[PDB]
């Protein structure tokens, strides 16, 4: 019997298989520019706005 | 139901005691809730975090939202590590403006 | 869908409103690379063009 499996190697490729991933909805279609760029955690914790 | 600025009114009649009420849904039913709303109904928004004293950091982009890495190191235990974070804010403009839909009977 | 590339470099002191930009950058690569020339060597009007 030949005894020859110290003459080969174990080896990992260097490929990623797919995973899985869900998607973005709600993100888009709520409004952003009406607090976009209007509050910052050094001014304060709360922006206010006005009813008609 | 104000009496003395009727212009604010909002629904028929005012909600005196013993007015009858109920649930809609059943005991312990649990499901995911279908949703309906205008543009003005919610809003979101991502503040931008600044710069840590002598850290390195970059900035990514995802899907119109910037998240800021992190890069530093302990030097007695001889670690490196990372960090991402993102600072969100929520707002509510008017509640009469969405709500939950499912098929009726 | 569209991805874009992040740089994290502006809005550094400036304010935000649009999310309506997608960054899109052109790849310049040399390399150098085996051709064949043919010369043609026809007498009339010249002959030596490769």
């Amino acid at each position: 019997p030949n005894n020859l499996d110290s003459n080969v190697s174990q080896i990992v490729l260097k490929k990623f298989l797919p995973g899985f991933m869900s998607d973005l909805v709600l993100a888009k279609t709520v409004d952003r520019q009406l607090l976009a760029g209007e509050i910052n955690s050094s001014t304060g914790d709360s922006v206010s706005f006005k009813r008609p | 139901y104000d009496t003395t600025n009727p212009q604010y009114n909002s629904v028929s009649r005012q909600v005196e005691a013993g007015d009858a009420v109920s649930v809609v849904g059943t005991a312990s039913q649990t499901m995911k809730p279908n949703l309906f709303y205008n543009k003005f109904f919610c809003g979101l928004g991502s503040i931008p975090l600044p710069k840590l004293h002598s850290i390195d950091s970059a900035v990514a982009t995802y899907e119109g939202f910037s998240i800021r890495v992190h890069k530093y190191a302990d030097g007695d235990a001889n670690v490196q590590k990372m960090r991402f974070d993102l600072l969100p804010a929520y707002v509510c403009f008017n509640p009469h403006m969405g709500g939950q839909f499912f098929g009726n009977p | 869908p569209t991805s874009l590339d992040v740089t994290s470099m502006t809005s550094w002191e400036y304010n935000w409103f649009g999310a309506d930009v997608i960054y899109i950058a052109k790849y310049y690569e040399v390399r150098k690379e085996s051709v064949d020339v043919i010369s043609y060597r026809h007498p009339i009007t010249g002959e030596i063009a490769t």
